[PDB]
């Protein structure tokens, strides 16, 4: 089978700037090369076919060129909504085969997170487990350090984080950190604190509550 | 216009077969080939094969021929993909797609079907409020949410106010807990003044358990 090699794997680009993606085939694939855009949670979207033709309704900023083994996908002036994984695909030899993807990430100015803390609900406590949620909203860059303290004791091994994909409009991230305690342990302690370290903040920010 | 509507997510035990479907509309179903494409973490996008409803001809990627079988029901405008003797390597999103009669490239895609291969049982989510407080206010804006806890398999969908509220919403990717069950939160930021006039309801749907849950989130 024909192997499609994409470079780079990742790129970080500011809005208004140029993106150049390359796809290299293991053997000649004529002009039988396609480019797709895949945004988070969506199916791939056809952009370029026959190596250089824009598909219907595809904006002018998107182009493709090349013939044989070496192909180039360009976003002339990248927009914030263009964040996505871009794939090349050959349809010269059977089976059709895809490149490994290039993830286009948007660079923007540093923005500090807004931090919120949520106690467990009374409804949850009935089940014998308490979840405490710390929310970091609308920040950039994604790099962030989040720590849990319970009556000023640092917690380890009982929290998990989730981060959203970059927002298509403001290019920011949001993060949750969730602390899981038994109801017994939750009831044994008073002060619950989420400590956030981020480049946009001069020193770490702590949000806390007192149980009850 | 042209639409490819795929069947819902499926949990499948290892060694058991599954059959997923793709219904086409907006064109003459019989006239057009339909392709199947797998997307997984380990192997990215992979073409599985093509069926031509007009002739009944099938062609398979040699890698998939043993485990995949393509069929169609022309009367119901539906193509089927059967995957046999599943293992964890078969957990993936599976797409059906149309070509543009200019070769094997894909202009219309289905929304994808998530197949999870696991020995763990289906479990519908518990949905708890993340109530807004002063601890979740910031100027004229408060944060609130729903914790969607302890479910299996992926995926769940979350909306706010039956889709009437979309701005400021962040639904986090699920994380697998040490228990082997998934959990996520969905949050939204809203004006603090709307907290007494507009009610906020999260709509949590988990198709594998056939559950839909609506939770009103109020200040505590």
């Amino acid at each position: 089978d024909i192997v499609m090699t994409q470079t780079p794997k990742f790129l970080l680009v500011s809005a208004g700037d140029k993106v150049t993606i390359t796809c290299k085939a293991s053997q000649s694939v004529s002009n039988d090369l396609t480019w797709y855009q895949q945004k988070p949670g969506q199916s791939p979207k056809l952009l370029i076919y026959y190596a250089s033709n824009r598909y219907t309704g595809v904006p002018d900023r998107f182009t493709g060129s090349g013939y044989g083994t070496d192909f180039t996908f360009t976003i002339s002036t990248v927009q914030a909504e263009d964040l996505a994984v871009y794939f090349c695909q050959q349809d010269y030899g059977s089976p059709p085969t895809f490149g490994g993807g290039t993830k286009v990430e948007i660079k923007r100015t540093v923005a500090a997170p807004s931090v919120f803390i949520f106690p467990p609900s009374d409804e949850q406590l009935k089940s014998g487990t308490a979840s405490v949620v710390c929310l970091l909203n609308n920040f950039y860059p994604r790099e962030a350090k989040v720590q849990w303290k319970v009556d000023n004791a640092l917690q380890s091994g009982n929290s998990q984080e989730s981060v959203t994909e970059q927002d298509s409009k403001d290019s920011t991230y949001s993060l949750s950190s969730t602390l899981t305690l038994s109801k017994a342990d939750y009831e044994k302690h008073k002060v619950y604190a989420c400590e956030v370290t981020h480049q946009g903040l001069s020193s770490p920010v702590t949000k806390s509550f007192n149980r009850g | 216009q042209v639409q490819l509507q795929q069947s819902g997510p499926e949990l499948v035990r290892p060694g058991v077969s599954v059959k997923i479907s793709c219904k086409g509309s907006g064109y003459t179903f019989i006239d057009e080939a339909l392709h199947w494409v797998k997307q997984s973490h380990a192997e990215s996008l992979e073409w599985i094969g093509v069926i031509r409803p007009y002739s009944g001809e099938t062609n398979y990627n040699q890698k998939f021929k043993d485990k995949a079988t393509m069929t169609v029901d022309i009367s119901s405008s539906t193509a089927y993909l059967e995957l046999a003797r599943l293992t964890s390597e078969d957990s993936a999103i599976y797409y059906c797609a149309r070509d543009w009669e200019r070769g094997d490239f894909f202009d219309y895609w289905g929304q994808g079907t998530l197949v999870t291969v696991s020995s763990a049982s289906t479990k519908g989510p518990s949905v708890f409020p993340l109530a807004p407080s002063s601890k979740s206010t910031s100027g004229g804006t408060a944060a609130l949410g729903c914790l969607v806890k302890d479910y299996f398999p992926e995926p769940v969908t979350v909306s706010w106010n039956s889709g009437a509220l979309t701005s400021g919403v962040h639904t986090f990717p699920a994380v697998l807990q040490s228990s082997g069950l998934y959990s996520l939160s969905s949050v939204v930021t809203v004006p603090s003044s709307s907290l007494g006039t507009q009610t906020y309801i999260c709509n949590v749907n988990h198709k594998p358990s056939n559950t839909k849950v609506d939770k009103k989130v109020e200040p505590k």
